[PDB]
């Protein structure tokens, strides 16, 4: 608060770095469905019978 | 984060130590420990000769390893306070004018003017001639006279406690 | 951040008084220790006429020039660090490091020892040490014939007394207590200032995400306004606290300059100040946090009782001793 | 005879290294006496059970020492018919299995022949003590506990100890085996309980009783005590002192 | 609560101040009675060297010394002796250096 | 009660400060009073030269 100082050393602030992503990890590895299997078997039926 | 080496026994997953700070976490994928530390951090302070006589500073981070993590001038140089910017660290010794820590001084001289930051030098080195027999007696004097500066009291103060409080007001 | 801006400027005074608090203890370690104008040292010889000095004087030997009675000192005064610099708590280096302030140590040793106390009061003058012994005999009210007629039996007791204080340290456990219980003051009120962000101080939850989070912003500043002004008074108790703290060592720290200039730099004349009996001379140690003194003090003993009589008459006048008792 | 130590278990699932903690959690207070609890059930001719009801004071810790498969299982519950839950545990040599699912009653072991040692071994007799109703919960299936390690000789006993408790709803189940030598009951010694089976299934229990086959266990009550709790090299809890035994303990625990 | 916080902290900060106040308002009162109304034997108490006399001159909310020391200069080393044996027996200064 | 513990340490730091001025007091009396290590004992008769 002023335009002259005088020699010595003045703290002014802070230093602080900051994050640059973020990171997520739940649970290992996952769970999973077998209905996906279904879409590969091979062939299908009649028309009464969907 | 960062690699732990403390060994975890298999139940228990946290890793928290004296006081509230957490401390360790194992992976939620493939089970491995980890170890944390929070990221740096400090003040920062201006060296300066004052406006009268120029206008270059050199600024200081506290605590901050300059060398390990970039901080984004003249030069860098490491110390045990911090890391100085600004100034170059100068190999003779003078005396004291602007204290840094851990034995550092600065000041702003010649070699053409910049500010450097040296090492403390507690004075011109002397030595004495002892021996088995010698004495030394002076033979002419000096009547000087100092000074001695010493404060004796204060200001006296007296305060209003509901005048400044309230300003006025029944309610208050 | 915001929220602290209604309050007004009440940190502002909290980091102006630490900032003093700060600049002092730089500024007790300066009168304390730097009493001279310029770095003395010892000749390469060191018989100081039959008393042994290795204790006290630096061994260089060793890294760091210091001296085994001081390395003692040392291993015992014992400091976690860690944690304390995770929340924002800092701890300033000192600005004189342990190297200089054993040299300014080694410089009081060395101008004592040599110069006797002249140093103190102008250019240092050098005297041979059993003269200068001589010279303190003098000034407790005995003469000066006593000590050269006894030099080598004074010499043993001197040199067999500065041995037992290193053993004086290692066996008593409640030797050093004074100093060790600096240390623990602060790094106990550092630890009761951390696990106060444990506490809730009457609200919600301790962390400030769950009450952002959890709860809707209107009335989430209610929450946090009980927030603050509970860890606000656990930093404005801190400070208070130190305040008082270091006025104590203030008055410490004055004290042990007085010993350095009087008991070191001089004769004391005052009874039981620099030590416990007539008055010698004395011997600055450096250590963490603070100064040890040797005082070498004077002591009678093995009394015999005699007859004694104030005045004698000779030829019809009185006489009286010049300085002594008719005994 | 009463308990010298045991009783102390783990309270969270953090990892401390080195330090000394308070806790506030239920325990089993340190020198408490405990009742002996034999029963002979011999399973001769039409009944000799020695089981009464037990009122389960605030969560139950359990010992026993048995040689392959005496001691069974448990049911706990309040009414022990079907109007109320009921959690039934059963050690099957295979695999463990855990029924919430309400049951009438529990059936008896066979009253088979009167020879039930000259030469009746054969593994058999699955006396289904679990009955058949409609609104019916959850089974968690898992590997089994009470696997014994060989004693050769004598001087080996794998005592067990497990303490099921019942905390806002949670059901705790934690448990230790230790294979030592042992001769007195609940010999000197500190063991640290891991926790193992946690039940998210928040019913009133007031009751339980044990399942012997057949065809000599310790029982006690927790109470709401003070420890301090000591922490040193990877996690373990190499002792526990109490806060209202005695002065000195007084002491301990304030400084 | 805000303002009465304020008095509570000031009022607080007064005090310690004016017990440090106290504290050098003692050591003038000693220096008037030791380096003023006579000659004071402690070594660097009335300023550096040895002590003459001293002269106290006032100042707004304090007070000013002017000390009057002695300081020797002009050194030259000799040799010297402990003491003098003349007649088979030694002869000791009573108060000055055999020089 | 049970909000009082629910503030933190606000006792420890007052129980802890009064003991220490408690302490204190009775350290004052000592280097006032016990400058002696034995005690000495007047004699009877009590003519000090008038």
């Amino acid at each position: 608060k002023s335009f002259t100082v005088e020699k010595g050393i003045y703290q002014t602030s802070n230093f602080r770095v900051q994050p640059t992503e973020s990171i997520v990890r739940f649970p290992n590895i996952t769970n999973l469905c077998p209905f996906d299997e279904v879409f590969n078997a091979t062939r299908f039926a009649s028309v009464y019978a969907w | 984060l960062t690699e732990s080496n403390k060994k975890f026994l298999p139940f228990q997953q946290f890793g928290r130590d004296i006081a509230d700070t957490t401390d360790a976490v194992r992976d939620p994928q493939t089970l491995e420990i980890l170890d944390i530390t929070p990221c740096s951090f400090g003040g920062v302070s201006v060296i300066t000769p004052g406006t009268n006589t120029s206008n270059q500073v050199a600024v200081l981070y506290q605590g901050v390893n300059c060398t390990e993590v970039p901080v984004a001038g003249s030069n860098v140089f490491q110390t045990r306070a911090g890391c100085l910017i600004g100034a170059e660290y100068v190999n003779s010794s003078y005396e004291c004018d602007i204290p840094i820590g851990a034995g550092i001084c600065a000041s702003y001289q010649t070699q053409s003017q910049s500010i450097i930051a040296y090492t403390m030098s507690l004075g011109a080195e002397n030595s004495v001639a002892y021996s088995n027999n010698s004495i030394a007696i002076p033979t002419n004097f000096t009547i000087s006279v100092t000074t001695e500066i010493l404060p004796v009291s204060m200001t006296k103060t007296s305060v209003d406690c509901t005048m400044y409080i309230c300003g006025d007001s029944t309610e208050c | 951040s915001n929220l602290l801006l209604q309050y007004g400027s009440f940190c502002t005074q909290l980091k102006r008084a630490l900032t003093g608090i700060a600049v002092e203890q730089d500024k007790n370690t300066q009168e304390v220790f730097a009493q001279v104008k310029q770095i003395y040292k010892t000749p390469p010889i060191k018989y100081f006429g039959g008393f042994n000095f290795s204790q006290i004087l630096p061994d260089p030997s060793k890294p760091s020039k210091r001296s085994p009675i001081e390395d003692l000192l040392f291993n015992k005064v014992t400091l976690l660090i860690c944690a304390q610099k995770f929340n924002g708590l800092t701890v300033l280096p000192p600005l004189l490091t342990d190297e200089m302030i054993a040299q300014y140590t080694s410089a009081l040793l060395a101008g004592t020892i040599t110069s006797g106390w002249t140093f103190g009061a102008g250019p240092a003058l050098q005297i041979p040490f059993p003269m200068q012994m001589a010279y303190r005999f003098n000034g407790i009210g005995v003469t000066q014939n006593v000590l050269y007629e006894n030099q080598k039996l004074i010499a043993n007791q001197f040199n067999s007394a500065i041995g037992k204080i290193q053993d004086s340290l290692s066996s008593t456990p409640s030797a050093l207590g004074k100093l060790q219980d600096v240390v623990n003051h602060n790094a106990q009120a550092l630890n009761t200032l951390v696990k106060q962000l444990s506490s809730k101080f009457g609200a919600i939850s301790s962390v400030l995400n769950d009450i952002l989070s959890r709860l809707d912003p209107p009335e989430a500043e209610v929450q946090i306004d009980r927030l603050i002004t509970g860890r606000l008074q656990s930093l404005q108790t801190y400070v208070t606290q130190q305040l008082i703290r270091a006025a104590e060592i203030r008055a410490s720290a004055n004290l042990a300059a007085t010993k350095m200039s009087e008991c070191v730099l001089g004769q004391s004349k005052r009874v039981d100040f620099c030590g416990k009996g007539y008055h010698l001379m004395s011997f600055p140690q450096s250590a963490p946090h603070g100064v040890v003194f040797l005082h070498v003090t004077y002591v009678p003993a093995q009394e015999k009782n005699f007859t004694t009589a104030p005045a004698i008459c000779h030829d019809g006048k009185a006489h009286f001793p010049r300085e002594g008792v008719f005994v | 005879t009463n308990s010298f130590t045991r009783g102390v278990y783990y309270p969270d699932k953090v990892f401390r290294s080195s330090v000394l903690h308070s806790t506030q959690d239920l325990f089993l207070p340190f020198f408490s006496n405990v009742t002996w609890f034999h029963a002979i059930s011999g399973t001769n001719g039409t009944k000799r059970f020695d089981n009464p009801v037990l009122p389960f004071n605030d969560g139950v810790y359990f010992a026993s020492t048995e040689k392959s498969n005496i001691i069974r299982g448990w049911i706990f519950g309040t009414t022990l018919d079907s109007k109320t839950q009921s959690l039934l545990i059963v050690n099957n040599a295979t695999n463990v299995v855990i029924k919430v699912c309400e049951f009438q009653f529990c059936n008896d072991p066979f009253l088979d022949v009167y020879y039930h040692k000259n030469n009746k071994s054969w593994m058999e007799s699955e006396f289904r003590v679990y009955s058949s109703a409609n609104n019916c919960t959850f089974e968690y299936v898992s590997q089994p506990f009470l696997m014994d390690l060989e004693g050769k000789q004598g001087n080996f006993k794998n005592l067990r100890e497990f303490v099921f408790k019942n905390i806002d709803g949670y059901f705790k189940i934690y448990s230790k085996h230790t294979p030592i030598n042992l001769g007195r009951d609940l010999p000197q010694g500190f063991s640290a309980l891991e926790p193992l089976v946690d039940l998210p299934i928040g019913i009133n229990i007031t009751r339980f009783q044990t399942l012997l086959a057949l065809h000599a266990y310790y029982v006690g009550y927790l109470q709401p005590r003070t420890f301090l709790l000591k922490y040193n090299e990877n996690g373990t809890i190499t002792d526990a002192v109490d806060c209202a035994l005695d002065p000195l303990s007084e002491t301990k625990c304030t400084l």
